[PDB]
DNA sequence: TTTCATTATCGGAAGAGATTCAGAG
RNA sequence: UCCGCGGCGCG
DNA sequence: CTCTGAATCTCTTCCGACGCGCCGCGAAAA
């Protein structure tokens, strides 16, 4: 009924929302015409949780997967996004599978 | 100069040119050389027990 | 290819792509 | 040197511009691990290009 | 049967390949 | 400012 | 009756004088 387990290292049970089957479906057909994904979520960790959960129900490889973050709408910001990104972060994942 | 290139590409005349140079080396006729260049089909390189 | 590029609000998204 | 700041160009620039251009667009596809689809369309066009 | 928080809604000729027809066993 | 193309005419 | 080999067809590949005046065009990028 959880879906973790406290008492096997904290196992979990993630599955999608019945109310997202669509969402997550059209991701995975245009995922194959897309060269390299950009993870663009908030960067708490809330938003760093929504994207490694994107991460895993997408597949693929690591380095098909890339972080970005923007600033504002302003091309001063949305140009930056793609200029110095990174890749998501564990700790911060973590932080928050343990919250929830 | 020169430019180093990630993948291979044939020479055109070499299959092109009649007779295939190529095919006539492999044994193989032209259409499936052109098949498999152009990425329509694959081709076994080695097979074994298979 | 075509870069994908995911947000977590369409608003958002729209604006982005323009 | 054309008349007004422009320039006369021979098919050859066109063709080694292509050329590049396919080739740099597959070897950036290719170092982060693109699906299989996508570089293979790319690899024929590169083909197309040196043909 | 059942509880939590979070995010946001031309024509002509030659050559090569493929197909078909005739002769043999 | 060196090139190519399109048309026209001369033999 | 069934297969193999040669002929026949279909598709592909080349190549169609040589000089020389004219004319007016070619390309843009953020």
């Amino acid at each position: 009924r959880m879906g973790v387990d406290p008492w096997h290292n904290w196992e979990a049970h993630y599955e999608v929302l019945p109310g997202k089957e669509k969402v997550v479906s059209e991701l995975k057909q245009l995922a194959e015409k897309a060269d390299h994904i950009y993870l663009a979520t908030d960067l708490d960790r809330e938003g760093e949780a929504i994207a490694w959960h994107l991460r895993e129900v997408i597949g693929g490889d690591d380095a098909r997967y890339s972080r970005v973050v923007f600033n504002e709408i302003t091309k001063n910001a949305i140009r930056q996004a793609f200029n110095k990104p990174g890749e998501l972060n564990i700790d911060r994942v973590n932080a928050q599978q343990a919250r929830r | 100069g020169h430019i180093e290139l990630a993948s291979p590409t044939a020479h055109i005349w070499f299959l092109k040119s009649l007779p295939s140079r190529i095919g006539l080396l492999l044994d193989m006729p032209l259409r499936d050389i052109e098949r498999v260049l152009y990425f329509e089909s694959y081709v076994v390189i080695e097979g074994g027990m298979t | 290819g075509k870069a994908l590029v995911i947000v977590e609000s369409p608003a958002k998204a729209k604006t982005i792509n323009k | 040197p054309l008349d007004g700041g422009r320039f006369a160009t021979s098919d050859l620039n066109d063709l080694y511009r292509r050329v590049i251009n396919r080739n740099n667009r597959l070897k950036r596809l290719l170092d982060l691990a693109a699906p299989d689809i996508i570089v293979r369309n790319e690899k024929r066009m590169l083909q197309e290009a040196v043909d």
